[PDB]
RNA sequence: GGAUAGUGGCCUACCAUGGUUUCAACGGGUAACGGGGAAUAAGGGUUCGAUUCCGGAGAGGGAGCCUGAGAAACGGCUACCACAUCCAAGGAAGGCAGCAGGCGCGCAAAUUACCCAAUCCUAAUUCAGGGAGGUAGUGACAAUAAAUAACGAUACAGGGCCCAUUCGGGUCUUGUAAUUGGAAUGAGUACAAUGUAAAUACCUUAACGAGGAACAAUUGGAGGGCAAGUCUGGUGCCAGCAGCCGCGGUAAUUCCAGCUCCAAUAGCGUAUAUUAAAGUUGUUGCAGUUAAAAAGCUCGUAGUUGAACUUUGGGCCCGGUUGGCCG
């Protein structure tokens, strides 16, 4: 974006999650908006880290365009980022994959159906088959 | 005098003249401006007292 | 469930709704300040009533009472900061002397008109709502936006607007395309 | 002495006197006895649906002379029978036999409006459709 | 003494005859869960509080009880009652006042949707579960801001007034317009990005997106209260209007309409409840000769109220305050 000059404020370091976190703002005059990739690459190069090691979120474009503010989170390693970020944000960043859990209603149906069966039910399957044949 | 039928006498007997087409009046602040010129600067409504809807005398 | 989100009304419709004197007076304000409804007049009068009620409470309070000083200082400070009051009339009784026209005069409509950006107050409102005005450097399109006593130095055309040096609008751009096509 | 007890410990006498005199106040007595709940045809409700039993013409009180158009209607929720004015020109034609109508008050709380003798309610919706909507033709009666 | 985890007529046994009440016991009604609070008020107050917080009580009624630390648990069992489901007719299985949803009831109240991303909770627990909760949908219950058009020139017609070579063009007109121009935009679509658990919206912004027939703002009203019509046509005490007074009986400022106007305006009306107005509930603050109201008169218990009098004044300092003596 034209004249991003991304600024970072309140850059407090947390060794607890081993990262540097700051309130980030981006000035994008004459351009609609800036995206996750373009934000992360610039933040990565200025903080001396890989593109994945830095995380940004919460970008609200302020009225009239011109600039937006989000939250930036640069980790001390890719492994640190992988352990600490939520899976939704990782798949948001493209590093991870969307977990294939079924819908809540189908998932809950499975729970209540298997709740009616005590134990493995392998013997029950054989018995039901024998009676159905009978 | 006296009727339970014929209810709706004049309502059905009126010769219905449809509304005449006319330029739509402005809405909102535009209408308030229209009123302001109508009742303050177009003082041409006074016959001695500031009438608002004089009859076509 | 969640804690309740509080809210309140900002205006008070008048008792005796049809005093011809009040109706004429409020229409004069509406015409000369480019207001859309009587709701704006009611809101400003409700606001003035609230400030006058607080100022009356504190003015009958004993002199150099801690509550009087603290509350009165805060009241006058925000008044002068918004500019409705004036620094020459710094004392508290002048708040009682205030009138609804004073707040209306400091509305964004009339300040745009007074700064000369507007042809009139109604032209001013159209200009504000169409995101062509800006305070500080940011587009503001609430006509009722109160201007502090320091932001008159920043009210001017929005950088995103065609009147602020931006792209030549939409209908002019369309008409320019039509002219080029007709000459093509 | 002004007739009422002035003494400082006489609050009880003043309270019971006020209680004994509150009962002469018309709306307060109605509220406490629950007459609106007990005896009023709507049972305190602002509106009530009913079936029109029959149409009626009611001659107006003096000095007026005319025949206001009303309907004897039996409420759904009580079974009580009520006369209701059909408040517009020719709307008695819209109200047929055996329709379900909505009834509202006349504004004069529990009383009769103007020249209409004894009719304390007015019809609002006919067969679920609005009277003034029918009267200005903004809606059509389903006729079913 | 039992019993209780524990006090206790909580229960048992013997005994005494006590306990509450006109300072309203007891009984009845409540269209009564209590409170923090809500509406509306000069002050006093009046009414409301099922409902987001706290505390109670219930899982259709009622009782009984297992486990556990904690249950009279009901999304746990037992029985009866009332419902109601499937049977292959012997049996079996249930409590939505959880979340959606259906019927009934009514004037009166939404989707059988997405998710654990928050806020928190629970488990053996960083990982799982959570219709708790959040998101979206429905949603004019309420509250916030605020589009429905601005600007120029001529035509139209006067007022300040350069000069009054008037009062001409009318210099600046200010308004009136079937005069005409360019300029701005959003509502809505829409690549995209952000937004999100994923989205939808919001916020941003390429492309598109005003000139009326358009992208059209209604709801009530025009006799008084209460500003707005002595205008026109129709009806002729009929139809109808009208909160009240009243309008209408062939000249309707009130009905049905047209036009014009007025009020509030994405809101406006209507019905009911309630408050101020209401000093028509009157403690502050009513009234009682005649308007409603002084018991027929006296006695009298409860209640309310009830004569004066008991240490005063004067001297002696200290130390705080408004200060002004004094800058």
């Amino acid at each position: 974006s034209d004249a991003v000059t991304i600024r970072t404020r309140k850059v407090i370091s947390n060794p607890l999650l081993a990262r540097k976190q700051f309130v980030v703002d981006v000035l994008h005059p004459n351009r609609a908006n800036v995206s996750k990739d373009e934000l992360r690459e610039k933040l990565a190069e200025v903080y001396k880290a890989e593109k994945d090691a830095v995380s940004v979120f919460g970008f609200r474009t302020q009225f009239g365009g011109g600039k937006s503010v989000g939250f930036g989170l640069v980790y001390n390693s890719v492994a640190e980022a992988k352990k600490f970020e939520p899976t939704y944000r990782l798949v948001r960043y493209g590093l991870a994959e969307k977990v294939e859990k079924a819908s809540r209603q189908q998932r809950k149906q499975k729970k209540n159906r298997d709740k009616k069966i005590f134990g493995t039910g392998k013997r029950l399957a054989k018995k039901v088959a024998r009676r159905n044949a009978d | 005098h006296g009727s339970l039928a014929r209810a709706g006498k004049v309502k059905s007997q009126t010769p219905k003249v449809e509304k005449t087409e006319k330029p739509k009046k402005p809405k909102g602040r535009a209408y308030k401006r229209l009123l302001y010129t109508r009742r303050f600067v177009n003082v041409t409504l006074v016959n001695g007292k500031r009438r608002m809807n004089p009859g076509p005398s | 469930p969640r804690a309740p989100r509080t809210y309140s009304k900002t205006y008070s419709t008048p008792k005796r709704p049809y005093e011809s004197s009040r109706l004429d007076a409020e229409l004069k304000l509406a015409g000369e300040f480019g207001l859309k409804n009587k709701k704006e007049i009611y809101r400003i009068s409700f606001q003035l009533s609230k400030i006058r009620r607080a100022a009356r409470d504190l003015l009958t309070r004993d002199e150099k009472d801690p509550k009087r000083l603290f509350e009165g200082n805060a009241l006058i400070r925000r008044l002068v900061r918004v500019g409705v009051l004036s620094e020459d009339k710094k004392k508290l009784d002048y708040v009682l002397a205030l009138k609804v026209e004073d707040f209306l005069e400091r509305r964004l409509q009339t300040q745009v008109y007074k700064l000369g950006l507007a042809k009139s107050v109604h032209h001013a409102r159209v200009l504000i709502t169409q995101r062509h005005i800006a305070v500080g450097k940011q587009i503001v399109n609430i006509p009722s936006f109160m201007v502090r006593l320091d932001s008159e130095k920043h009210i001017d055309f929005a950088p995103t607007s065609p009147f602020g040096g931006a792209r030549p609008g939409r209908v002019a751009r369309r008409n320019a395309a039509r002219k080029a096509e007709a000459s093509g | 002495g002004k007739g009422k007890p002035r003494g400082l410990n006489s609050a009880r006498k003043l309270r019971v006197h006020r209680r004994n005199n509150r009962w002469a106040e018309n709306n307060y007595k109605k509220r406490l006895l629950g007459t609106a709940f007990k005896s009023s045809p709507f049972g305190g409700s602002s509106h009530a649906k009913g079936i029109v039993l029959e149409k009626l013409g009611i001659e107006s009180k003096q000095p007026n002379s005319a025949i206001r158009k009303c309907v004897r209607v039996q409420l759904i929720k009580n079974g009580k029978k009520v006369t209701a004015f059909v408040p517009n020109d020719g709307c008695l034609n819209f109200v047929d036999e055996n329709d379900e109508v909505l009834l509202a008050g006349f504004g004069r709380k529990g009383k009769a409006k103007g020249d209409i003798p004894g009719v304390r309610f007015k019809v609002v919706k006919v067969s679920g459709v609005s009277l003034l909507a029918l009267w200005k033709e903004k809606k059509e009666k389903p006729r079913s």
